[PDB]
């Protein structure tokens, strides 16, 4: 859990001569610093 | 109350049974002098709004109705909860005409013609 997620497909490698080029995508780790929660009350009737 | 003819009012037969059942259900148990068991515990059953308290009420009411000797049996019909308000209804089978006839005609041997139940 140092990173959130990453798609394996995006890991592409180009090799040519003495040079190696690599592309990737990573979803950075994050930490919660806000919580918003909504509550709703409702009537109920029970029978039998 | 008065009967309108300057004499004390009287309830008979089914009216009498209504009166006695209402009075027993309304009376708290143990409050009546000389009669610890007469009454009902409904004054304490003003609990939460869940099926459990409904069942407690129902069981207490069935106990209170069964306590009467004349009530042959009682049973739940239907109940519901509307938040604050609880609502329920019961069915009471008093002793049949044949049994009452047999009892009264048997009482002729003694001549009391009165009820000390």
């Amino acid at each position: 859990n140092e990173i959130q997620d990453f798609p394996a497909e995006d890991v592409q490698v180009i090799v040519e001569g003495n040079e190696a080029r690599i592309s990737m995508t990573v979803y950075p780790i994050r930490s919660f610093k806000k919580i918003s929660v909504s509550l709703v009350y409702k009537q109920q009737t029970l029978q039998a | 109350s008065t009967n309108g003819n300057g004499d004390l009012d009287t309830v008979k037969g089914i009216d009498n049974m209504k009166q006695q059942l209402q009075a027993r259900l309304l009376t708290p148990r143990g409050s009546l002098m000389l009669h610890p068991n007469y009454g009902s515990d409904l004054h304490n059953l003003f609990g939460l709004n869940i099926p459990e308290q409904a069942t407690l009420i129902e069981m207490e009411v069935l106990r209170t109705l069964t306590s009467d000797n004349r009530v042959k049996s009682a049973n739940l019909i239907d109940w519901k909860i509307q938040g604050n308000v609880y609502s329920g209804q019961f069915s009471v089978e008093i002793k049949s005409v044949e049994e009452s006839i047999n009892f009264v005609l048997g009482q002729d041997e003694e001549g009391i013609f009165a009820l000390f139940e």
